[PDB]
């Protein structure tokens, strides 16, 4: 099975075992590193979404939004203060 | 028709509406003249960065990946 | 082209399938998604440089993650991938 | 609340001494009364009062006092007093009653009001006033009213009619229906082929030549097919703006009696026209026809798209000219029995728009695609365009007056070359160079064709040129003659109309003036004046009183105002100016079409006599090639008839 | 909605419909229960089953237009077995 | 490639209704 | 909040003095607000905390000069 | 081929095959079957054209029996052509006497 | 599905 569903992740391992390379980051990677990224990648990404997912529905709205994304983020001081200087076009304040 | 826009477009009423979404409860009317010289040297630090993107692009187009650019590295320093 | 929205899809899916997403809400995540990346990859380039190394392990960036993450966030992330990796390996 | 005030008669002077023709917040215009000011003591909008106690300050000022002011400058604030005067008492005349009501009064008495619009005035002004007065002011409007009330030409009166159609063919008779003139022959062939082609079920289009009675004739065919074809539910008229009181004068003179209306204004005034204009008993709408503009439609595009449509109306159609535009999007998202679009020249510029055209008639019907496509010479594509020809013929009208009435006589054309100034010759060099310290002495190269263009019709368009020419001149600035003289020299067409302008002061000839660039109509505006010509202007920028009243004085036979000066853009389309013989074009636009239409405002069933056209074109300059390629353009209207 | 309302929803819907509107299977045995009476053992070709159903169906809705034609000359909406035999012996059938 | 040129009526086709005041 | 063309006839209007002829895409016109706006409203809220901490209602120029030494430099 | 001689699709050959198959006449003349090829194909043309329309309204790619039905009894003339023909999976033209509605 | 590790406070952003 794919390297993905082998680690059960669901992002491309290839592309970003691929990218490790394009971007020059080192002339060698090992195989654990991109699984390694990818897991932490799909872990920060859902607590972020599941944050927006109650903004959204908290706001009723079954979208997304960067106002519910922007809201959610503010809400947590850890991901907050993780992206103090991210900005969120049309993310009000 | 004798105004420059560059200063006017930014006007006391959209200051106000900016002072107000910055929880400002009153103003001194002199605020508004440091504001618009702030603004400038604030946009000006930034697009100066943006035109030499595009000259390294040698395009004459500026693009929306230029501003990201000279944007991300400028707004986190600042 | 190269873009993560399908992934923001099924993730989003297996987190919030209530929920949909405006496209611009959905860039926002590809442009999120890019910084965190390329800011742990630059990191943990730049430790593997001063390690002397020309190779990126695990260790690397599990360490580079614990530099990087809120000390909740890191761990939580840090057993998050030391459990797909063993998985991972296991297979 | 205050209201404010018609006219004024007999500072602090000012203040106590006069009085004032007051309205009121909540009265009609007839209710208007001489007041002054400690009888009317503090009220609510006073400061109306005090903006017209300035006014009257400054009129007298300037009346009375300023020893400089012309004459003729009095005449004209003279008729500026009258004009405006009898266009109040025109606002105290009603025009339309809307319905009727009984209230109670403080009194314990009751009274029937009627609510009533008022002559160039609309339903923000209309309201309820006591039947009392409007039936010995207007008894015809009363009547007229019982009239609207009561027509039955409304949507639940006409089924769907679309699973049938039955046959129709020519015919020979004037319409019955019509009060407002003779049509002949063209006209009523008009109505006949359109009522053949809406018996085949069609929708058609109308370009018999531009001002070749298309109005009186769809007026006419709508009327029929009311009657004949009982097409009582809703049509909606699409027209543009300047055009609107015409068609609605058309309905006032050839069909009085149809209950129709037309649809503007602020959200309170088309909210009061929706609740009591179109409901009864809110839904069903009280009127057979609205007439609309194009941003009219979008202003309620949901709202009018829950009527089922029984006929859709489009003057100058080419208004449509592909499928995203967001009229055509909301033209195809309302839903209707009948389409018909009625342009005095089919297409401007490119198949595409009359195959978006023949898709909105009948969408997907007809085989009109890129694949076979205008090269300028082509077996295949002359073949196919022929093809097309004959398939479209039937669902054509097109005649020229040529055929329609010889009676109308001829237009001269003819193109004016005229050498550029030095000042000229210097900007356009100065654009052909790049001379960014040119440009800071007056600032873009962003697009040179407009620049230098822009240029070649007048460096003025540059504010810095206006300074340093009358300063070189040195005399320039200094009396009104070396002004006019420093700026007439500045464009050798400039010179050239100057002495034609003059001839045709002499000859007493009536003129229109076109142009593309609105700054160019205001140096031209500022010259009329300088040089004392009465004349009047029309561009986008004036609403549509000011703008009909002025079409209505210069269309005066009486009027003095010898020029008209006009936009292209607004000026140059729907409008007859039957009291102009001369038409002159300062800059053809790349679609010759336009200039067409242009050409008919003057040329026109109304026209009395021969009209001659003149084309200023500057020599070795860019609009001979814009010529040419406009000229290309009527080569496709050639190859398509 | 208002009774009779259920008349108007079938008609749409059957007019809508192409499909088959009769039991198949009780069909196909009482045509063949039929033939054996002309002829016995005949086997059939399913497709022969199915052109003989559509024939059928089509034959009686025709013969029910005819019948609705003549009821509503009749001035009555209900149909009568007499508005059958009238239409058929029009049909000369 | 092939058309049509008999001369015809305008005819369109529509299988679905709604049922607007049966209430 | 703030508005469209005046904003981007400023931006031009700057970019004309370091290039002299550009073009640009409308979003670098949107990107430039959305920075703006979110620059000015940090810099507000800073300056309001310090006119609350001289204890005045109103704002001071004062205190911009004090909010963007602090912070920006 | 003949066919493209005459720039016809329908197969000439076959149909003066079948001419002479179906015993019809003893001689059959060389223009025969062009011609009738011709108008046979002619008026497939036509038919398919109207149910290709009819494809288009109900908004499919593929045509299907009900849009034939619709298509053919939409045009008299061919409806007078096929009074007594019948297809599968065919269907009334939905109609509706008025008497019958409220 | 893809449950969150953190426990943190909750949250009303309606
Ligand atoms: N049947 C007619 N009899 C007399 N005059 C007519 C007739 N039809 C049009 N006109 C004249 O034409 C003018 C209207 O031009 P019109 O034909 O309505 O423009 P278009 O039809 O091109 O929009 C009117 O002023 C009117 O005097
Ligand atoms: F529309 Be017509 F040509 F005035
Ligand atoms: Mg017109």
């Amino acid at each position: 099975k794919t390297r993905s569903s082998r680690a059960g992740l669901q992002f491309p391992v290839g592309r970003v075992h691929r990218l490790l390379r394009k971007g020059n980051y080192a002339e060698r990677v090992g195989a654990g590193a991109p699984v390694y990224l990818a897991a932490v990648l799909e872990y920060l990404t859902a607590e972020i979404l599941e944050l927006a997912g109650n903004a959204a529905r908290d706001n009723k709205k079954t979208r997304i939004i960067p106002r519910h994304l922007q809201l959610a983020v503010r809400n947590d001081e850890e991901l907050n203060k993780l992206l103090g200087r991210v900005t969120i076009a049309q993310g009000g304040v | 028709k004798v105004l420059r826009d560059n200063i006017q477009g930014i006007t006391k009423p959209a200051i106000r509406r900016l002072a107000r979404r910055g929880g400002v409860k009153r103003i001194s009317g002199l605020i508004y003249e440091e504001t618009r010289g702030v603004l400038k040297v604030f946009l000006e630090n930034v697009i100066r960065d943006a035109v030499t993107y595009t000259e390294h692009a040698k395009r004459k187009t500026v693009t929306a990946m230029d501003v990201v650019y000279a944007l991300k590295r400028q707004g986190r320093t600042l | 082209k190269e873009s993560y929205a399908i992934y923001v899809y099924k993730v989003l899916k297996q987190v919030h399938p209530d929920t949909g997403i405006s496209s611009k809400a959905m860039s926002i995540m590809n442009s999120f998604v890019n910084d965190v990346f390329e800011r742990i990859a630059g990191e943990a380039s730049r430790l593997a440089h001063y390690n002397k190394r020309s190779t990126i392990t695990s260790r690397e960036i599990q360490t580079a993650v614990r530099l990087l993450l809120p000390g909740e966030l890191a761990k939580h992330a840090v057993s998050e991938g030391t459990k797909a990796v063993t998985k991972y390996t296991s297979a | 609340g205050i209201d404010i005030v018609i006219n004024h008669r007999l500072l602090n002077n000012c203040k106590e001494n006069y009085e004032f023709l007051i309205k009121w917040t909540d009265e009609s215009h007839l209710h208007n009364t001489w007041e002054t000011y400690e009888s009317i003591g503090q009220v609510r909008g006073l400061k109306r009062l005090d903006n017209y106690c300035k006014q009257f300050i400054i009129e007298d000022q300037q009346v009375r006092l300023d020893p400089y002011v012309t004459a003729e400058d009095i005449e004209i604030m003279d008729m500026e007093r009258e004009r405006r005067l009898d266009e109040f008492e025109e606002f105290h005349v009603p025009e339309r009653i809307i319905d009727s009501q009984r209230a109670s009064l403080e009194d314990g008495t009751s009274q029937l009001q009627y609510l009533v619009k008022w002559r160039r005035l609309n339903y923000d002004e209309a309201t309820w006033e006591n039947a009392t007065d409007i039936v010995k002011l207007a008894p015809e409007q009363v009547k007229h009213f019982q009239n609207r009330e009561n027509s039955k030409i409304l949507p639940q009166y006409s089924s769907n009619y679309t699973s049938q159609r039955p046959r129709f063919e020519k015919l020979s008779v004037q319409p019955p229906f019509i009060k407002g003139g003779e049509l002949r022959d063209f006209q009523l062939t008009g109505i006949n082929w359109m009522a053949f082609l809406w018996s085949k079920g069609d929708n058609g289009i109308l370009a018999d030549e531009m001002g070749l009675g298309k109005t009186v004739q769809t007026v006419a065919f709508i009327s029929w097919l009311i009657f004949a074809r009982r097409q009582n539910g809703p049509h909606i008229i699409v027209v543009p703006l300047s055009t609107m009181p015409a068609w609605l004068d058309t309905f006032e003179k050839w069909a009085p009696d149809l209950n129709c209306i037309c649809y503007m204004g602020n959200q309170k005034s088309r909210d009061t026209i929706r609740e009591y204009e179109f409901y009864t008993n809110p839904k069903t709408m009280k009127f057979n026809v609205l007439l609309t503009t194009y941003e009219y439609i979008l202003k309620d595009r949901a709202e009018l798209g829950s009527i089922k449509w029984q006929f859709m109306a489009v003057d100058e159609a080419h208004r449509l000219k592909n499928a995203e535009s967001s009229l055509y999007e909301s033209l195809n998202s309302f839903k209707v029995a009948n389409r018909m679009l009625i342009t005095g020249t089919p297409l401007q510029n490119n198949i595409k728009e009359l195959a978006a055209l023949v898709n909105f008639l009948m969408p997907g019907r007809f085989t009109i695609d890129q694949e076979i496509d205008f090269e300028n010479q082509d077996e295949e594509q002359e073949e196919y365009i022929h093809d097309l020809h004959r398939r479209i013929q039937p669902f054509i009208l097109r005649r020229l007056k040529k055929d329609v009435e010889k009676s109308l006589p001829s237009k001269t054309e003819r193109i004016l070359r005229v050498e550029l100034s030095d000042v000229q010759t210097e900007y356009y060099k100065n654009i052909l160079t790049k001379n960014y310290s040119a440009l800071t002495a007056g600032f873009s190269l962003l697009n040179i064709m407009n620049e230098l263009k822009k240029a070649s019709n007048h460096p003025y368009l540059f504010d810095n040129a206006e300074e340093r020419v009358l300063q070189k001149f040195g005399d320039g600035k200094m009396t009104r003659e070396n002004v006019l003289r420093g700026l007439i020299m500045s464009s050798g067409k400039m010179v050239l109309l100057d002495q034609l302008l003059t001839r045709l002061k002499k000859d007493g000839h009536r003129v229109l003036i076109f142009s593309q660039m609105v700054r160019m109509l205001d140096i031209l505006g500022d010259y009329l004046s300088i040089k004392g010509i009465n004349f009047q202007r029309l561009d986008g920028t004036v609403p549509s009183a000011q703008r009909r009243i002025s079409i209505d004085h210069f269309n005066s036979p009486d009027s003095n105002d010898f020029v008209f000066l006009l936009s292209t853009r607004a000026g140059g389309l729907g409008i007859n100016l039957m009291t102009a013989d001369t038409v002159v074009i300062f800059d053809s636009d790349w679609n010759p079409q336009a200039d067409l239409q242009a050409m008919a405002r003057a040329h026109r069933i109304g026209q009395k006599n021969h009209v001659m056209v003149y084309r200023l074109v500057s020599k070795d300059t860019v609009e001979e090639e814009v010529l040419e390629r406009a000229r290309k353009k009527m080569i496709l209207e050639y190859a398509i008839i | 909605y208002r009774p009779g309302t259920v008349a108007l929803r079938e008609i749409r819907r059957y007019q809508k419909s192409t499909e088959l509107l009769i039991r198949k299977l009780p069909f196909q045995r009482l045509v063949r229960e039929i033939a054996q009476d002309f002829k016995t053992d005949l086997r059939f070709q399913s497709s022969a089953v199915m052109a003989l159903q559509e024939a059928s169906e089509a034959y009686l809705v025709a013969l029910f237009e005819d019948t609705n034609l003549c009821a509503i000359h009749a001035k009555r909406v209900t149909i009568m077995p007499k508005d059958i035999q009238l239409a058929r012996r029009i049909r000369g059938e | 490639t092939r058309f049509s040129n008999r001369q015809n009526k305008t005819v369109n086709y529509n299988i679905d209704y709604s049922d607007d005041d049966l209430l």
